[PDB]
């Protein structure tokens, strides 16, 4: 699975 | 001893529509999933046969985490645009790389997630897990609000888990692709310039992993200031190709060895022309 | 784009060129950035209609690369060539196909 994305 | 590892692209193309966003996966070398958010209805895909068996649930779940991203990163691109100020008619891109390197017992040997805008350093989550490391001030904004929403703790939870499981799951369904050891077809071609000089290219071909060591030896003394290396190139199936070549005076080519190491062969190789 | 870096560039086939026999030619475009860039195949000078190319990905420098490739039966005579523009360059940079390299 991808990751979790995070707002920069 | 293996490795998962994932490759984010953003860019914004201003004045030619909204930014693009461009994700893949690999296993090792090999590559296993795209996701392109030019397409209508973008999906992610398969890029090797032996990922494809994967359930339905797999490619719809990672699919809608891939539109997220994608969306995530185009707001973004806008943050950090603002951060340093700059104007919106220039085109930026953030990338991100993240993934894991397991070794043999099955654990984890190390996790990242490191972020680069404009092609350089942007932020990297460190060694511990814990805390980031911000490249300079604009991305101190990044920074803080990464510590107060507490993502670390989101990336350590997916490196030491999922992301350790997931390549135990792509190895084994994988295993005639990936844990194969390829070694070079390797030969040495002969090309004259002149009555007396000649160049010797020594090749290795279609080898997998992408590690491998070509050196030329006159008379058993390494020549790397004298030979032409190229860079390791993909051969369009899967493997590898490179070369290194000599420039050598015209009666004088038998004193001159390639040499060959990779992961693939029993002994190191020698040959001469 | 702060950091800019021109792609390096090699052309070359899939398998040793045999005159006759069915092939790949590659054109491998490296180490460059931004990610936007023109690669056409050219044959005798002519861009080449069915060209297909890997999926985006880069390096441990952040740097891109980018295979791209069509399927082509060399002869004895035809030539091919990569031709690649980026924004790094002021002018395309056209590198022929050479079967010894």
């Amino acid at each position: 699975d991808f990751a979790n994305t995070f707002l920069p | 001893f293996h490795s998962l590892r994932y490759f984010y692209t953003a860019w914004s193309r201003p004045g030619s529509g909204e930014p693009r966003f461009v994700a893949v996966g690999y296993v090792d070398d090999t590559q296993f999933v795209r996701f392109d958010s030019d397409n209508a209805s973008p999906r992610a895909e398969p890029r090797a046969p032996w990922v494809e068996q994967q359930d339905p649930q797999y490619w719809d779940r990672n699919t809608r985490n891939a539109r997220d991203a994608a969306q995530t990163y185009r707001v973004g691109l806008d943050n950090v645009r603002g951060y340093y100020n700059q104007s919106e008619a220039g085109s930026h891109t953030i990338q991100r790389m993240y993934g894991c390197d397991v070794g043999p017992h099955g654990r984890l040997l190390r996790g990242y997630d490191q972020l680069a805008y404009d092609g350089a350093d942007y932020i990297a989550l460190n060694e511990d897990l814990r805390s980031w490391t911000a490249a300079d001030l604009a991305a101190q904004n990044t920074r803080r609000k990464w510590e107060e929403a507490g993502y670390a703790e989101r990336d350590r939870a997916y490196l030491e888990g999922e992301c350790v499981e997931w390549l135990l799951k792509h190895l084994e369904n994988g295993r005639e692709t990936l844990l194969r050891a390829d070694p070079p077809k390797t030969h040495i071609t002969h090309h004259p310039i002149s009555d007396r000089e000649v160049t010797l290219r020594c090749w290795a071909l279609g080898f997998y992993p992408e590690e491998i060591t070509l050196t030329w030896q006159h008379d058993g003394e390494d020549q790397t200031q004298e030979m032409e290396l190229v860079e390791t190139r993909p051969d369009g199936n899967g493997a590898f190709q490179k070369w290194a070549a000599l420039v050598v005076p015209s009666g004088e080519e038998q004193r001159y060895t390639c040499h060959v190491q990779h992961e693939g062969l029993p002994q190191p190789l020698t040959l001469r022309w | 784009s702060h950091i800019q870096r021109t792609p390096k560039i090699q052309v070359y086939s899939r398998h040793p060129a045999e005159n006759g026999k069915s092939n790949f030619l590659n054109c491998y475009v490296s180490g460059f950035h931004p990610s936007d860039i023109e690669v056409d195949l050219l044959k005798n000078g002519e861009r080449i209609e069915k060209v297909e190319h890997s999926d985006l990905s880069f390096s441990k420098d952040w740097s891109f690369y980018l295979l791209y490739y069509t399927e082509f039966t060399p002869t004895e005579k035809d030539e091919y060539a990569c031709r690649v523009n980026h924004v790094t360059l002021s002018q395309p940079k056209i590198v022929k196909w050479d079967r010894d390299m």
